[PDB]
């Protein structure tokens, strides 16, 4: 073992040197927080201090890596493997940051996906905290759980996928798809205009959507464009006048078939499977809790 | 918030 | 009696068997998904990829379903006959696929919806694994449980459908209506230029969906309309800047029957019987789970 | 006492009148959701079809009435009073209606309201089915429990009501609002044709809403519209993009206010209010189950 | 100290004295209600009736306040000292207002919000009614156990904040971005039409928003936007059609990046994170109610 590894490990795992790589890991977060309110543009004004915040945070947090390999003798694999783990995995991160700020361009420009890390940092303060660190691993403990409900979900989601990229993937692909009034009937006009040519019972309404594209092509265009749709119908966004409602009206006295399509996934996804699933997840929570 | 009922319930009968 | 029916009985009960008639199932099922995916169009790119794909996928099922009944003396009336039944089911349409692709149109063009069966191939998924089966088999003892609620929610909102068809089912027939602004009175104009011309408090907003309608026909223009509409407003849809606000802004002074209207039944409905209908159900589940 | 009270009163008792009374209330709803899905329209086209009918049942229900009075005496104010006056109200208000259909319009055209009170006649198979009276019967004696929450988030409505009416209630008054954006911070214009007219930070969007208003007068004009407004958002329906998001970019650099403003009322009222009420509800009604 | 103070201390504790003073305060917030009601407007048309029954009900609580204070010696530092506090602070400032509204503008034009504070009056009312008393310390009890989740959720809403500035922040910078179609491959056009001419496969869609912005600059224009974004997203607000679509369908081949930061970003905060706060806040007021 090394010959000043007791004491300073018992040092590292001090309240007070707790609260205070904390203290940093919330300063940095804010840092960032800070750089994306007041500095988010791409030539930025201020663009030293982010850059220098970053390398003394990642200094800081460096010899605080050190300081914590310094009193488990350097090896990690045995105490707290998988918290030393992510730390070491930041601060390398880090690292390359600092190499990256001073000389040179080491990585590529694709990877900047990895420099994004940084965000993620401020979940080392979930292990000091003890009380998100109970939610965490309560939440953790729960999510099997919830494994077996989310893949039947899944796999009816699926199943409406197909069907519905089976069915609307070429509604209004024309751009265009017909309406039929009840004009004559209702009031509205009388019969003999219609066959004159006065009034019309179908109106040639447009099916462009405002990104481009026509309802079938965006919403069931494909079988991932169609899982995305169910998904954003499980959530209930605007499940009727964007989805629903230009499928249901298209057909003229097959209506029954779109507005039970809509109808059955809302009831069995939306209701049941979703209040099963957070039934469940919230149920293993509270076993953990207890 | 049923689920949340639900599991409180089993919690509790459980312990009883 | 086969003579070796028994052994072969066996084979088809043993684990691994059973879990590669699983990955077979799974894998279908992906090779439908995939088929959407990559390849939705009405003239497709790879035709023959998925058709003789659904050719072998369908021949390996029809011969585990020999297996199956050459284990059972090909009965299947006496054991396990709700999943003999709808593999039998769903395996006799494969065959049906596979003579349709072979010799003939032998179906009429109507019911394509029926060659629509393979994506529920992937039901028989739930028999093999126990958590899958464990929850379906909560899911069914737990409905007849919610029919209850369930009816009762929804005369609820049929005697508002039939409510809606009586009041709103000619709301901005014209295509337009008019609501009234208190211009003179919160300072925007003064009362002399009302009486001269100059202002109005009166405006001709238009009453046109994006579906061509009038805020009446679509909405309730019929009993199943104003079905379909209250239960977009039981999910929540866009209830009120679609369907409440037109309506109440519609009335001058009156405004107090369309705002009771929506705010009564989004409270009853919604928010009393969806709650009741859930809790029900997750009870029922809870009660199957203990 | 009547000298043939004992026997016809336990007759109307009988498990078969009851069913059959049921099964008579039920086509009675279902001829009236008919009336509204086939003949909604205001020149009707059948109508003598469901003038008839109406008739027919209203006779059917008032013999029932009067076997039922003639079986307790012609009192019921001892015997079921609560069902016995219902019934007995909409069957005057059904008496009411065939006297207006045969000798004249005895109501005025304004109260026709009462006339719609046909579709509440289903009501009445609450009673004989054993389930839907479970439940409406815990429904009632859950409901007050669920006043002292629902008179709190009323209170707490008509606080952001009155806030609303004071802050908001001339935003885009003249029919605009002004927005300001970064234009030449981000890289879109260079300072210098700002100065010299070619670019701007300010656009000058439009404020009216589809129904001919301004922002403000529709959503916080008077109090009982901003209630309104504010039952919207305490729903979700479309509270940021209509309600908040003009009033948040409306104002320059005190965003913070409308921010606070609608984040504060969606925490508070929808998260806790609204899940305090449905949890005493549903409390409540499984204290009543059990 | 004073000498009669033992028996108006006893007075003032009385039950119809407590009644009459709530009766007095639902009447104020009443007379609040109805200004707002009946005279929003700049220019009011009653300004002295609001004005003097202010000044009435101000007197009115005033007198309440003395008796208060004279039946504790005048101390309130002992007795009661939240709602004392509070009361002191609603007549001060409902004292400024008399004098306000008498002899001159004490206040500058600036803080007029405090003036604003007559509507949180209605608060007393709390103090006095037992039941919704019981309901608010319920909640004040509960709110502590939320921190902890709370704050996990908020944590997970700013890493998305920052990584929403960093990716979407630009989207549409230009006032236009493209989607991109497959019309060859799927029958709408022949692939000829394209390489001359007459078709395309893009679609320069515009992506300015009704509040005059583009899509980046509103929704993830800084941090604070775009958390304000991730908000309405989390109560589920047109996350879709407003929000997610425009990215997800902006990206050509890449959709699935904006696809998993929303889908991540709903399952997560929305589902997980939400039912977990609000699960902990009713346990936390079940475990006061009992």
């Amino acid at each position: 073992w090394l010959p000043h590894q007791r004491k300073v490990f018992d040092f590292y795992a001090s309240q007070g040197v707790q609260y205070f790589t904390a203290f940093l890991i919330v300063s940095n977060f804010i840092f960032n927080c800070a750089e994306k309110e007041w500095d988010p543009y791409t030539d930025q004004l201020y663009q030293g201090l982010w850059r220098w915040g970053e390398f003394a945070f990642n200094t800081m947090f460096l010899i605080e890596l050190l300081i914590n390999f310094y009193g488990i003798a350097f090896c990690f694999w045995r105490y707290n493997w998988a918290w030393n783990t992510f730390d070491l995995v930041v601060v390398a991160i880090g690292t390359l940051t600092m190499a990256e700020a001073i000389g040179g361009n080491f990585m590529p420009p694709s990877m900047a996906l990895i420099r994004n890390l940084r965000a993620f940092r401020i979940f080392r303060l979930f292990k000091r905290i003890k009380s998100l660190n109970k939610i965490i691993v309560s939440l953790g403990k729960a999510i099997p759980g919830v494994a077996n409900a989310f893949v039947i979900m899944v796999i009816i989601m699926c199943i409406y996928a197909i069907l519905g990229v089976e069915f609307y993937h070429m509604t209004g692909s024309d751009g265009t798809y017909v309406t039929y009034n009840d004009n004559v009937k209702r009031g509205l006009c009388t019969g003999d205009e219609v066959e004159l040519g006065q009034c019309s019972l179908n109106q040639t309404v447009s099916s462009e959507t405002a990104r481009g594209y026509t309802y079938g092509e965006e919403y069931y265009g494909t079988f991932f464009r169609a899982l995305y749709t169910l998904f954003q119908v499980l959530t209930g966004e605007s499940w009727s006048e964007a989805v629903a409602r230009p499928a249901v009206f298209e057909s003229h006295y097959d209506s029954f078939g779109p507005v039970l399509f809509y109808v059955s996934f809302i009831i069995i996804c939306q209701i049941v499977l979703i209040n099963v699933v957070v039934a469940v997840l919230l149920d293993k929570m509270v076993e953990e809790d207890d | 918030i049923a689920a949340i009922h639900n599991a409180r319930r089993k919690k509790r009968e459980a312990a009883a």
